[PDB]
């Protein structure tokens, strides 16, 4: 089969990570214990992606959990589905980071590292074909964002044929009150533009405005952001989960949404928060995009939708025509077909129909602009600046970040204002 | 013995392999297991359907056919589906990484991984002719592996077997069933490397077929299921002439000397007809005279073109089931003068015609209507170019940014690769503008 | 006449193992190239993940030399 290997890290990582686990497990229809109760084939078609087949038809989520701090590891195990996990996948240190990037990449991290890594490896080398990884963490944080990168250079040595995506959750105001954040994103970033093939920009700016404005909850906790997100990473991992005309294949959908190795930077969406027509429309208003950004302020490079449900087929073809003709300006005319879509019949828990949405837009420069902007007025202060070099780092290495994502903003605008004559 | 040996790569052109065997077993009354009742010669024999099928001691008789895929989910469904007795275990190979619709991949990377096995199981077929007449290649233009390891099948092909016929089917890209943004890229550089190496090739445009099962069959949306069983008629139609025998049955390689005047204009617009659901088809029999005056109708066409904006340089007329040639004649001299049927100067415009009394066999469940009579044109046309400059431009669009062009760097190839195969497609669309001027 | 015959036949054998001769060394040259372009593409990657090895140990090393 075609294997992929899950890595969650951090507070962040492990919550949306057991979260991601609860889900598809119960679409795939497996309990806590592994065992298989339900009704379709269409459920252990392609399980071997995520799910390692033990004695007595046990299935064991290929994953590795993650943490600075032995705190979450806890929460997973006694949380539901705590039970399925792997108990030597569970990886814990002890000194957590403390919100310091330097130390997840660098001190701390770095010694917990090796351990992560024969983990890694001792899944890996049972794979019948390792196809990838894919990694869930925020960038705000410490371990998850810098130990999370600090892995993905690793694995990549490793294991440099192998796709590598991952899951980032970015830092805003409205959720974390941490002031330091904007530097271990924009340290983050700088690892993620060159050693990650694909990256979904989970926006907790987004996020929050979404609870807050559509689902009209005030005050949101993060189990309301990860419901957001959860369903989101069911949606932008169905065609890799579920049988259909393009089977589960991390390098098809890399190839096909990346037209140049650094602008691998996606922003999902999700509908609704119906008829076709309704949903088509929805998942392509800038309300429902989980990275704070108007697609309206750029132009559509790539992108992907995955539609689940019984449906008319004949009508979300129809409809999606509806849309590029009607929207053609925001849509790179020098990439022929650049939207793709997909169906699955078997729809989520919930909801009769839903769509997904994956855009390589443009547009996401206004998130890396929001960052670098936040970033710079820390680094004109020099605010904190001794919790990264106290570890040894040095001021270019800040500097080096910030003008290589400077460079992927203004790379994205390159290819926004292209023409095809 | 004029024996052929079918190779079917990738997706496409295995589905479509199973859709053209299922359709041949039907047509000459061999059962899923192999077994033939009417067929008395037993072990082997010297009959039409022997070109396409060897014999066993047993009695079985099996496709000379290798399928070949760099992924084994499409073959699996071959070797537990309904027809998985009819292949013997080593003519069904599989790799288990797929080209990711990545050209480079399908050639170079994972290709090279296992074109020797390829080979040889290739060489074992042809050990058992006793007189090889070529290879029949199927395979799609916008797959890795359709595209990629196709061109060095042939590539090889050539080398291990000299100047042995090798004709391909073809399947041009879709946006409606499309699976991969860079299909132009994939399909410039097949084409080019494969040019050289291919006698004759059939494409078939996916929108076309398409279109077709939208409007003649009622189809709102298509799979390729229906895509697939259309094109086996054509496929049958154009086999038809090698698998029966008959008095008025005209051999495909004499059709070939007259649809290939020059080495690179070697393909063949084909128009097939009639196209009717059961529905339709019911109290309804169409003569000799409608299917043919149906071949020039440019929506029944594999290929989207328009031919009466072209010119001709070949028109054969391969019909199958009750028809006679007096009828023939008649529909023909009925169409030349209403139609736009203009040929080039240099060629004459006389219809090459062949019958197989054979008539048309329909698949169980299926959507074409069972008729008395078929009849599939294939026309040498420039209005073929039509479908290089559609592609071309594509190709063109995305190369000015070389969009995507590192997935193909990044294993190996060289942006050197990329405008030497477009160059060569500019040739192409100029030879077929050259040809089409008069003379002086 | 004879003669003519026999240049005819012989010209067409040395036609095609000219185009099997080419069409070997051909795909030879462009397997060969293939494989040293994408062995260059990986061993340089490899080589800017060894230098970010080497620079956290410098790193780490500028840490324990400020106490
Ligand atoms: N959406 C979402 N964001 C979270 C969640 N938990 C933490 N975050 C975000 O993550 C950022 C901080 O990173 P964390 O994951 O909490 O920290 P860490 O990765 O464990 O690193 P250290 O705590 O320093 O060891 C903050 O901006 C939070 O908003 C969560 O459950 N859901
Ligand atoms: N007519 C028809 N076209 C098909 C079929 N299957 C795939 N295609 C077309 O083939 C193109 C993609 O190439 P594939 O054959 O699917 O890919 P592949 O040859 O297996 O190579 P990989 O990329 O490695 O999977 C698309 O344009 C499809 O429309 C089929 O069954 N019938
Ligand atoms: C932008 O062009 C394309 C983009 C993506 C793909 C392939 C994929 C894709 C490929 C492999 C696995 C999963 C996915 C998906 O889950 C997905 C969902 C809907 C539509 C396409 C895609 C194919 C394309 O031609
Ligand atoms: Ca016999
Ligand atoms: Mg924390
Ligand atoms: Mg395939």
């Amino acid at each position: 089969m075609r294997e992929i290997v899950h890595i969650q890290a951090g507070q962040c990582g492990n919550q949306i990570g057991a979260k991601f686990w609860e889900v598809i497990s119960d679409e795939h229809g497996i309990d806590p214990t592994g065992s298989y109760h339900g009704d379709s084939d269409l459920q252990l078609e392609r399980i071997n992606v995520y799910y390692n087949e033990a004695t007595g038809n046990k299935y064991v989520p290929r994953a590795i959990l993650v943490d600075l701090e032995p705190g979450t590891m806890d929460s997973v195990r006694s949380g539901p589905f705590g039970q399925i996990f792997r108990p030597d996948n569970f990886v814990f240190g002890q000194s957590g980071a403390g919100n310091n990037w330097a130390k997840g990449h660098y001190t701390e991290g770095a010694e917990l590292v090796d351990s992560v890594l024969d983990v890694v490896r001792k899944e890996s080398e049972s794979c019948d074909c390792l196809q990838g990884f894919q990694l869930t963490h925020s960038l705000g944080g410490g371990t998850g964002s810098g130990m999370g990168t600090l892995l993905i250079s690793k694995i990549r040595e490793e294991y440099p044929d192998r796709i590598m995506n991952t899951f980032s959750v970015m830092p805003s105001p409205k959720v974390s009150d941490t002031v330091v954040e904007p530097y271990n994103a924009t340290l983050s970033v700088h690892q993620l533009v060159e050693n990650t093939d694909e990256t979904y920009c989970i926006d907790n700016e987004a996020l929050y405005d979404i609870c807050f404005r559509t689902l009209k909850l005030t005050t949101p906790t993060y189990g309301d952001l990860n419901h957001l997100v959860s369903a989101t990473m069911s949606g932008v991992t169905t065609c890799l989960r579920f049988p259909g005309q393009l089977n589960a294949d991390l390098r098809k959908l890399a190839v096909n949404m990346v037209p140049f190795p650094r602008l691998h930077f996606f922003m999902p969406g999700f509908a609704p928060l119906l008829t076709v027509p309704e949903l088509t429309q929805q998942m392509f208003d800038s309300k429902n995009m989980m990275a704070a950004c108007d697609p309206r302020h750029g132009r559509y490079l790539t992108v992907a939708a995955i539609f689940r449900g019984r449906m008319s087929m004949k009508e979300v073809d129809e409809q999606m025509l509806n849309v590029q003709n009607k929207n053609s300006s925001y849509f790179v005319e020098w990439i022929p077909n650049n939207v793709k879509t997909a169906v699955c019949d078997i729809p989520p828990r919930g909801l009769k129909m839903s769509a997904t949405f994956i855009g390589n837009s443009t547009a996401i420069q206004e998130l890396f602009k929001r960052i670098s902007e936040q970033f710079t007025a820390m680094f004109r202060r020099k605010a904190f600046l001794h919790w990264y070099t106290g570890e040894g780092m040095d001021e270019m290495e800040f500097t080096e970040a910030e003008s290589n994502m400077n460079d992927l903003v203004s790379e994205y605008q390159q290819y926004q204002d292209a023409t095809a004559d | 013995m004029r024996e052929c040996i079918s190779i079917h790569v990738g997706q496409a052109g295995v589905q479509i392999g199973n859709a053209c065997w299922e359709l041949y077993c039907l047509e000459h009354g061999i059962q899923p297991d192999g077994q033939m009742p009417s067929d008395k010669t037993i072990g082997g024999g010297d009959d039409s359907f022997n070109t396409f099928f060897s014999e066993t001691g047993a009695g079985k008789h099996v496709p000379r056919a290798v399928f070949v895929d760099l992924e084994p989910t499409v073959i699996d469904e071959v070797r537990t589906g309904t027809y998985r007795q009819l292949f013997h275990p080593e003519q069904l190979i599989t790799g288990k990484e797929d080209a990711a619709n990545n050209y480079a991949r399908g050639h170079y990377t994972i290709g090279k991984e296992i074109i020797d096995l390829v080979l040889d199981r290739i060489r074992k077929l042809a050990d058992q002719c006793t007189g090889l007449q070529g290879f029949l290649v199927f395979h799609s233009f916008g797959g890795g592996t359709g595209s990629g390891f196709t061109s060095l099948l042939m590539e090889r092909l050539s080398v291990d077997y000299g100047k042995k016929s090798k004709l391909e089917f073809s399947i041009y890209p879709a946006p409606q069933v499309s699976t991969a943004v860079v299909e132009p890229y994939n399909s410039i550089l097949t084409t080019h490397t494969t040019l050289e190496h291919s006698d004759c090739a059939f494409m078939v445009d996916n929108e076309a077929i398409y279109d077709i099962c939208r409007r003649n069959l009622d189809i709102e949306r298509p799979t390729y299921t229906n895509l697939n069983r259309l094109i086996s008629q054509i496929v049958s139609s154009i086999t038809a002439s090698l698998r029966f025998d008959g008095a008025l049955n005209v051999d495909l390689t004499e059709f070939q000397t007259n649809l290939v005047p020059y080495p690179r204009i070697h393909f063949p617009l084909a128009t097939y007809a009639p196209v009717i659901s059961a529905e339709k088809a019911y109290h309804e029999q169409l003569s000799v005279a409608e299917i043919t005056n149906a071949c020039f109708e440019p929506a029944n066409q594999m290929v989207k073109c328009d031919p009466r904006h072209g010119k001709y340089m070949a028109c054969c007329l391969l019909y199958r089931g009750d028809v006679v040639p007096k009828d023939v004649n008649a529909a023909i001299a009925t169409i030349k003068t209403k139609r736009s049927i203009q040929f080039v100067d240099w060629c004459p415009t006389g219809f090459k015609v062949g019958i197989n009394y054979q008539p048309p066999t329909v698949v169980p469940g299926g959507d074409l209507a069972k008729v008395q009579r078929a009849v599939c044109m294939l026309s040498n046309t420039t209005a073929i170019a039509e479908a290089w400059a559609r592609l071309d431009h594509k190709f063109d669009l995305m190369y000015a940014k070389r969009a995507f062009v590192h997935w193909y760097v990044g294993e190996g190839m060289e942006e050197g690769e990329f405008s030497e195969a477009r160059e060569d497609m500019a040739a192409l669309e100029k030879d077929y503008e050259e040809v089409g001027v008069d003379s002086v | 006449k004879r003669e003519h015959e026999r240049e005819v036949i012989q010209k067409a054998i040395e036609e095609n193992n000219n185009f099997i001769k080419m069409a070997k060394e051909k795909l030879a040259q462009k397997m060969e190239s293939n494989k040293e372009n994408r062995e260059a593409h990986l061993a340089a990657m490899l080589e800017r993940l060894q230098e970010k090895d080497k620079h956290a140990e410098e790193v780490r090393k500028n840490k324990e030399l400020k106490e």
